[PDB]
């Protein structure tokens, strides 16, 4: 509908976004930021890796206009004061997620369907170079920086054609917590469940 | 005071608004969405990479005369 349900991090997730994530139905940006949120805001405990993220327009964004773009959505945050990066990346009718990890020091690419994308890591690293310029006036250390992307065997991959979101998702959750991977697509309409709670509740279970 | 705002979109159409500091914007956005013809929950508002929202002032934000909101559409996946 419009009707507001659930609502923080000043933003509102409505009954028409939250039907999103309902059986087989595309998340949409709105699920996805917000879960996103809720995935920076539990990064401030201790034990866990600090965390930023970027609202799902910023690498299109950054992709097609280039950084002279988006040079200023981070104009209140020191984005080499964290430990994780987390880029959701949208591709017109799939979702997709890029990490960048300062302490592994490596820009990693996720994809639930098998795709490479080494390109949008390329993009990231150049990213990471025009910031530290731009932001702290020195030039960006790529010394030990690994740009992949995990391979169809590596990740737990969607079954479906409406998983993509879900799975961009947890692999932030799990990636978020130092924790690995563990989960399958029988889990999806299950974590769907708990996520149209997790967000109505606005805590991360 | 007041302060002169320029909504754009992709398609570089841009919109200008006039708008006091102390004010949500919560209307500018409403507005804007009437000049569209469009459901609120249709786009979404940014200034500066930053989420709009309704109880949302220009001095909160910090936006300066002359500043730009960029309007983005929903995006959906499967």
């Amino acid at each position: 509908q419009d009707e507001v349900l659930s609502e923080a991090f000043r933003l509102t997730i409505t009954r028409k976004d939250i039907q999103t994530l309902n059986h087989l139905n595309w998340l949409n940006d709105e699920i996805i930021n917000f879960y996103m949120n809720m995935l920076m805001e539990r990064s401030k405990e201790k034990g866990l890796p600090s965390v930023h993220a970027f609202n799902t327009f910023f690498f299109t964004k950054l992709k097609t206009a280039g950084y002279q773009a988006v040079k200023r959505w981070t104009k209140k945050v020191d984005v080499f004061s964290v430990d994780i990066l987390l880029v959701p990346i949208h591709l017109g009718v799939h979702w997709c997620l890029a990490v960048v990890d300062f302490r592994k020091k490596n820009i990693t690419y996720y994809d639930s369907m098998g795709g490479i994308n080494n390109e949008a890591c390329r993009i990231l690293l150049q990213y990471l170079k025009q910031e530290s310029i731009d932001k702290k006036r020195k030039e960006f250390d790529t010394n030990g920086w690994q740009l992949f992307s995990k391979k169809s065997q590596e990740i737990p991959q969607q079954m479906n054609g409406s998983d993509s979101g879900m799975f961009a998702c947890k692999y932030a959750d799990c990636i978020t917590k130092d924790r690995p991977i563990n989960f399958t697509q029988q889990h999806m309409p299950y974590f769907r469940k708990r996520m149209v709670w997790e967000i109505l509740h606005r805590k991360l279970l | 005071e007041y302060i002169k705002l320029k909504v754009i979109g992709q398609d570089s159409s841009e919109i200008h608004f006039k708008v006091k500091m102390t004010t949500h914007l919560k209307k500018l956005k409403e507005s804007y969405c009437q000049r569209q013809g469009v459901p609120m929950n249709s786009l979404r508002f940014l200034f500066e990479g930053q989420r709009i929202a309704d109880n949302h002032t220009p001095k909160e934000l910090g936006m300066e005369e002359e500043d730009v909101i960029e309007v983005y559409q929903e995006q959906t996946g499967g």
